[PDB]
């Protein structure tokens, strides 16, 4: 992230920071976002294509 | 004076008596170092750090009639 | 030595007369150069490029009697 037509640690190579959004798996976290759902080890629910839950909305 | 050294900067800490740095001498030293800095490289100025410390102090004494203000 | 210059880098390549660097030596050259390099300039030092050239020679002689070890 240093300035790269220096190339070296300087004064000036410092610059602007980085947000860096890593993305995890959970088991039961009720704060994450649900891809998922399982009862006593079994699928519950599969979806074969895209899912869009405001499209899904409008077309039920 | 203290001169710390980093790569393409050059920082001057330096004080007083008091351990101040008063914005006339800090110009003045500006001045007198411009013909001593490196052709090509940037030279600060800048204040000791100082830290006032304050001791409260409780000295027991054996003489209780020498006791006085000064 | 051989001064190598780039643009805020400075490579002081050295040797000692049979060609090798030792650290205590790069430190004392270090240390020499504190007083002479430039402030808030990169410097580095580092050992030549040296070559270790082994060599077999097929002489022949005219006076065959002066063959030896000599």
């Amino acid at each position: 992230l240093l300035d790269q037509t220096s190339g070296v640690p300087s004064y000036f190579s410092k610059g602007a920071d980085r947000l860096e959004e890593k993305m995890s798996l959970t088991v039961n976290d009720p704060t994450s976002a649900t891809i998922y759902t399982f009862m006593d080890g079994d699928l519950y629910i599969q979806s074969t294509n895209a899912e869009m839950d405001k499209i899904n909305k409008v077309l039920a | 004076v203290y001169v710390y050294e980093e790569t393409g900067h050059i920082t001057v800490f330096a004080h007083d008596r008091n351990g101040n740095l008063s914005d006339t001498l800090k110009e003045d030293i500006i001045d007198a170092l411009q013909d001593y800095r490196p052709s090509g490289i940037m030279l600060d100025v800048t204040g000791v750090e100082k830290e006032e410390v304050n001791v409260s102090a409780t000295v027991t004494i054996s003489n209780k009639s020498r006791i006085g203000d000064t």
